[PDB]
């Protein structure tokens, strides 16, 4: 009853006649035969009478008519545990880095209902991405679903990689799911993670463009199952048990494209933009599992960072709007800002985080509220920037200050900033302490200030880090210490 | 009877051995319709496909060893 | 009873029953599923020799063919009465809060009931003050009548709904029902819980007067399809005994999308953009139950999500004819940092009549629409040429329109989490007076930037004086 | 670095070829040994699992 | 094997095979044609009991149902090796040039190979030194990375292709593959044959250093779909030897259109813009074998046709999703006698960042972009008001921009016979330093001339002195 | 050459071929029964390479 035979292989779907007592999402085996040493699996989905349509998780040219199939007795599941840490794996859980077989004691089934409503709590613990603009204007909390939406080559992958890198000592289990990305990009991402040592706590699930459309469709669910296991059971990181995880789904647009291909090859009716009518259900059941559980259900969390690629900055498409409706906030990476030199290109005017504003370190919000206000004033004054010598002292000063703040927000790649450094830099910028610094040299001024604090004043940084949780961050002690530090730096410079 | 079988063994058996394979299957129907094949790749076991059930005992251990070392 | 599963296509389960015991059209059949917990399916079609097609409304991804199905013989029944107050339920009526299950003595009512007849309809309605300038001026929230907000993905539909609940749920004068047919389980629920439990009405919280049925996005299509009907059955008991009910159903479009997915799995011929052929009938069956009758009044407030930004989509197009007050949220207005993001030109209401809302209110609203209609007419002229080419009166109307557009923005008490501006509650009288004064000519000297995220006109004048 | 990478790939390829040859030799030895020991000995063991 | 044709519908045929030995997907069944010639159909589907649906890849006008079908048991076999060099093949690997058959002694590999595994991919990105100043400066290539060119074919695109082939041949291992996907029999085949045979470098013609695969327009959609895979199969043999290969695909959009036509013929549902539902997977089966591996690297420069100039169009969108550098040949630049008519503003590249090409290359490229953007902005001012009204410290920028756009001209080692000027290979570092020294102020006294069809900055200095 | 020499040494029957084949037989086909009945002919002779 556990065995059946293929009767037709077509558009990535086999028919698997006579395989009853198969569950509605069982992973069939296709045991190896002559010419195929390994086994390629399939997902049985349309359990109609006397025929079991199965999506071939892999190239469909490997199997023929008459191939034997054996039902594995399990709903489609991915191996998960501490052994997955530091490994690059297929969506099925098989390794692709070649280091060795994956060690795991338990498997968590993908495609499960999210924990629910009562099993949740408002996010309070912040997530430090390391980008000044993101961490100051779009706060991210643990368990928040923040969307990184841009236009092709704009830096969404770079932002996700920086966020992953910054979670070195934060007790986070980063997961990077590459859906539809070409193998060169995935290899470069893995190499970058390895070089900076972040690969020790990062699990990478790769479903590249050459892979079958069955993959790139279960890959985000495999990553989300891994994140769910981290969130509920937890793993030991740096000698401590961490139940907080961060997952980057990368291109969810390519995931939607892969699901559209799977649906259309199954002759399902198309919907808007030829996508199947349940693409919203796809991404919703994918993203709803990223939750911030309350204490009585373990207190774990799972931050999600889906990435959506737009065409011609068309945010009003189908999939981008679907994901925007699913997620909690957006991070709009405009192409015009990216081309203009503002490499961390953020459309701060429209980027927002509905939740997580209260899930921020009190120091960061206390220093960045007036930052956001001043940026709003600069954006308001962008229309009047064309006029020359027709603006009073107030408007000219506001424009200059906004330019200084934007140049400060410009942060080079692969260089995350600790929270103490970020809050110190913003406190310096927002107290008229940089009005004398010319705009083109603000980046090197920030770099020199950070180097000075790393070398000359570690005690100031430690005090700020220890006093970042206070309700009133600008206590006299930290205020006078950091003011003395900046005065010393300015005198030396 | 109602179902058929596809029992295969490592090597070709004798006529009496066919009867033993037939009579040993009293669990389901006693004596179901059977077909026999050699396929010398099979070693030291039988691959009985009764009804829609398969039981693997030959060539599986050697095959599983490759995945253990590779 | 005691059928067997034939096919399992997605969440649609086809079962075969004996010839003389076929379940009815809307009966609830169950798979034992083992483990002592059962999966409740709802029949949708009858296909022939005892074969029925049912919607799982559950995981339906771990069960095989040939499993037995038990026919309950009744449609899905949910508890109704005061016992449901302050509790959170599934589509099946099973509570999900930490409290215990509902007792057998509580009445169970089928979730598939006929809508009120033509005789029972109550056409009497009056303005329901809400404290939001654009809502209370252009598209008055109608008491005893259906009203809904249509927004895209980035606009703040949830923020508007939460602010509306915070403003009007304290002075309920009756119970209320909340149904997030399709919405984030983060802000749609488990954060409305905190807000409702925090609010206190004379030592009784607002949550003590609320019945909450979710069927969140995570749920399979069946739960999202029938959660609206469950909430309606839970609210019709209170309406039928006279209690005033505030009904907040969130994202009817998710109910439509669940229906579309179920229909696609059911083999029905697709219509328009992949939608179900039975879209209008399903919308009628759900919406016609949301009616204030002669026995009680339901003050419904719905939300509708437009796919992409297409208002020509079949789901919002079907919703539009089932409402008294229509509120349209636009992507461009939200991108202009106007958080209410309501388009006054595309937002109307039935009770915007001088005999109902007041002659001055009607005149003010009509003028605030004629302005911004002139602005929409001159948008292209302004964009390509500039303000100069317009006539003097046209110029004045244009800056008045821009000032009005800025002035419709209003801080919300639920917006403190990402905006530091304190919330404001502007009474409808103050809104009418402020807009009448603005249209008279007062405030012309004030720059447009001073109308952004302010309360009544007095606050704008005070800010202008503060900045001198 | 190039020489080590080419050598490592050759070394891994040699191990896979040797392991496949070793497995094939073990399979042939097992088949002959079972035939000498009698193929009708594990039939009863197979019946036990069924 | 030895099946029989069951159904012939256009180019889609269905062959019935015994219940066993049914051909797999992409198995290239062969139909005898009553003579030495044969018709090769690629199996694309398995239906029912032995029936397989295949695309004819040929005339399929003389066939009859019941005719014998021979299964090859493997995807389309393509001859590979040095024997392919200097020969022209169709998708099936049969040579279409005047020379005789390849012969059985030459290795034949399946057309449907697999992209290099995850470990074999290069972790870092290495710049590909083409030698052309503008290409190496404003839109640098990537070794093992895809590249797109936009042009109307009257802007000397073929000359750029020939220069790239000659440069890689003379300064690297240097084997190139040209994939003529949907290439016209007259305009795109004999013309390119004559240009490649006439063009010579160090006593070796460009034709002798490259292999060309022509999936012509008149061939069925299957041939135009699989000609790119044939070209990759030919190039991967040379990549396996450690050599660096340039693969030129002409109008990859024609490959996309051929895939769409095949999907429509097979009966699959149409994706957005009536494209094949498997657009991403089909574009990933291709253009993923074009990678830089440990052993070798294949770098491709593929022409792209934008449907109705619609870039959002899923065909160019999926093409762009797999691209590293874009080169935009411009008609207006070619109207003036600048053969490397590359538009610096429209042409970009992913590898042009400080972390790979160095800080100096990025700085000089950004400065060139800035000055050329200022010149483009001031074109209208010059046309309307004139040169006099434009202020100081900007007239210098305009003059520098004109001199630098005349500086992108570069003599080509393949066009030395036509123009009577020896070709110059300019290293990327030499290009960067020369352009930095042009920007900083040197050469300002030199007029716009003496920069035209020149190489390094020292060369223009010497020309000015003489 | 170094890889060829190492593989050539490993190609000997008694080097690894006899050790690996016997260990697999004593663990996969049965348990501590590689010899059992007969099977001495294949001991380091059939598994030459
Ligand atoms: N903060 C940054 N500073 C400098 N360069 C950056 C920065 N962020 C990204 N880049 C550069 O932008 C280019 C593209 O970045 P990235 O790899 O993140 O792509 P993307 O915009 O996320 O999308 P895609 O995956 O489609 O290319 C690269 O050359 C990268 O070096
Ligand atoms: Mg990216």
């Amino acid at each position: 009853v556990n065995v059946g035979t293929v009767i037709a292989v077509g558009d990535g779907v086999a028919r698997l006649s006579g395989l009853d007592q198969v569950v509605a999402s069982e992973i069939v085996e296709f045991p190896p035969k002559a010419g195929r040493n390994e086994s390629i699996y399939g997902i049985a989905l349309n359990l109609e009478q006397d025929s079991v349509a199965a999506i071939i998780l892999g190239d469909d040219e490997t199997i023929e008519e008459g191939d034997m199939v054996t039902s594995t007795g399990r709903v489609i599941s991915v191996p998960v545990g501490q052994g997955l840490l530091g490994r690059v794996v297929n969506p099925l859980g098989q390794p692709i880095d070649g280091k060795g077989p994956i060690v795991y004691e338990k498997t968590r089934p993908i495609e499960r209902i999210a924990p629910g409503v009562i099993t949740r709590k408002s996010v309070d613990t912040p997530v430090q991405t390391g980008i000044i603009a993101i961490d100051a204007l779009i706060p991210i909390g643990r368990g928040q679903r923040e969307l990184i939406i841009g236009d092709r080559q704009t830096g969404k992958t770079a932002v996700a990689i920086d966020t992953i890198l910054n979670q070195k000592g934060q007790g986070m289990v980063c997961i990077y799911v590459a859906i539809g990305q070409r193998r060169a990009q995935v290899a470069q991402v893995v190499g970058t993670l390895e070089r900076f040592g972040a690969m020790e706590y990062t699990i990478v699930v790769s479903a590249t463009a050459s892979e079958s459309a069955a993959l790139q469709y279960i890959a985000p669910y495999a990553g989300c199952a891994m994140g769910e296991e981290i969130m509920e059971n937890g793993v030991m990181l740096n000698g401590q048990l961490v139940k907080d995880a961060l997952i980057v789904y990368d291109d969810l647009s390519k995931h939607a494209v892969a699901y559209r291909q799977v649906s259309l090859l199954l002759r399902r009716p198309p919907g808007r933009e030829a996508y199947p009518g349940d693409v919203f259900y796809l991404h919703s059941r994918l993203l709803e599992r990223a939750a911030r559980l309350n204490e009585e259900y373990g207190g774990g969390s799972l931050t999600a960072l889906p990435v959506i690629e737009t065409q011609a900055n068309d945010v009003s498409a189908y999939i981008p709007t679907n994901v925007i409706s699913i997620t909690d906030g957006q991070i709009y990476l405009e192409s015009d800002l990216f081309n203009a030199g503002q490499r961390p290109a953020l459309n701060v005017g429209i980027s927002v985080s509905r939740v997580g504003g209260a899930a921020q370190t009190r120091a960061m919000r206390a220093v960045a509220g007036k930052l956001k206000g001043e940026l709003a004033q600069f954006r308001d004054l962008a229309a009047f920037a064309q006029f020359a010598s027709d603006l009073d002292a107030t408007t000219k000063a506001q424009i200059e200050r906004g330019q200084r703040l934007q140049e400060l927000l410009k942060q080079p790649q692969y260089q995350p900033l600790p929270v103490e450094d970020q809050v110190a830099v913003l406190y310096a910028a927002t107290n008229n302490y940089l009005d004398d610094v010319p705009v083109p040299l603000i980046t090197k001024w920030r770099d020199d200030f950070l180097a000075f604090l790393r070398t000359a004043h570690p005690e100031v940084r430690k005090l700020i880090y220890d006093n970042r949780l206070d309700r009133k961050f600008p206590t006299p002690e930290v205020k006078e210490a950091l003011e003395a530090a900046i005065k010393e730096f300015k005198a030396t410079s | 009877r109602a179902v058929d079988a596809s029992v295969t063994s490592a090597i070709e058996l004798s006529a009496e051995q066919k009867e033993r394979i037939t009579r040993e299957l009293q669990q389901r129907y006693g004596d179901v319709h059977v077909t026999y094949h050699v396929d010398p790749t099979l070693i030291g076991g039988l691959i009985i496909r009764v009804g829609d059930q398969v039981l693997d005992n030959s060539l599986r251990a050697r095959l599983s060893a490759i995945q253990r070392v590779l | 009873a005691k059928g067997v599963i034939q096919e399992i296509i997605g969440v649609v389960i086809r079962a075969k029953f004996p010839e003389d015991e076929v379940p009815e059209i809307y009966n609830a059949i169950e798979i034992p599923l083992g483990n002592g917990d059962r999966l409740v399916c709802e029949v949708q079609q009858q296909l022939g020799n005892g074969v029925v097609k049912a919607v799982a409304m559950g995981s339906t991804d771990g069960l095989r063919r040939g499993l037995e199905v038990i026919d309950t013989g009744r449609p899905i029944a949910v508890p109704v009465g005061p016992a449901t107050l302050g509790r959170v339920f599934n589509v099946l009526g099973d509570p999900i809060d930490g409290m215990g299950p509902i007792g057998p003595e509580v009445e169970r009512r089928p979730i598939h009931r006929d809508p009120p007849s033509f005789e029972e309809q109550n056409t009497q309605a009056q303005i329901f003050e809400t404290g939001i300038k654009v809502i209370d001026l252009i598209a008055p929230f109608t008491r005893g009548g259906k009203t809904a907000i249509f927004g895209g993905a980035g606009v703040g539909k949830t923020v508007v709904i939460q602010e509306l609940i915070a403003n009007i749920a304290k002075e309920q004068s009756g119970f209320s029902v909340f149904a997030g047919v399709g919405e984030r389980s983060r802000e749609g629920n488990d954060l409305i819980h905190e807000m409702k439990e925090a609010r206190i009405d004379e030592n009784t919280t607002v949550f003590d007067k609320t019945v909450m049925v979710f069927g969140q996005m995570n749920e399979p299509p069946g739960a999202r399809l029938r959660v609206g009907l469950t909430a309606l059955t839970m609210a019709e008991y209170f309406r039928d005994e006279g209690r005033d009910i505030l009904l907040f159903i969130d994202n009817i479009f998710r109910f439509v999308q669940a229906g579309s997915e179920v229909s696609s799995l059911l083999g029905r011929m697709p219509s328009q953009v992949g939608y179900q052929p039975t879209l209008g009938t399903e919308m009628g069956e759900l919406q016609e139950r949301i009616t204030s009758t002669k026995r009680g009044s339901i003050t419904s407030m719905q939300a509708v999500y437009v796919p992409a930004d297409d208002y020509t989509d079949p789901a919002p197009a079907t919703v539009f004819s089932h409402l008294d007050a229509t509120i349209s949220l636009e992507r461009s207005i939200a991108e202009r940092a106007i958080f209410p993001a309501v388009d006054p030109l595309a937002s109307t209401s039935r009770i915007l009549d001088p005999n109902i809302v007041g002659e001055e209110h009607y005149r003010v609203a009509q003028e605030v629409k004629r302005v911004l209609q002139r602005y929409k007419d001159l948008k292209d002229i302004i964009a390509i040429l500039g303000m100069e080419e317009l006539s003097d009166e046209d110029k004045l109307t244009v800056q008045r329109a821009r000032k009005i557009e800025l002035f419709f923005s209003q801080p919300f008490t639920v917006a403190q989490q990402f905006t530091g501006r304190p919330g404001k509650y502007v009474p409808v009288k103050k809104t009418v007076e402020s807009f009448a004064r603005l249209l008279n000519g007062e405030g012309d000297h004030i720059p447009e930037s001073f109308f952004y995220m302010q309360g009544d006109f007095d606050d704008v004048l005070a800010a202008y004086e503060a900045s001198q | 670095a190039q020489a080590e990478q080419e050598r490592i790939r050759m070394l891994s390829e040699a191990k896979s070829q040797i392991a496949d040859l070793v497995t094939l030799t073990a399979s042939r030895v097992l088949g002959a040994e079972l035939q000498a020991r009698g193929h009708d000995a594990l039939i009863a063991e197979s019946l036990a699992a069924l």
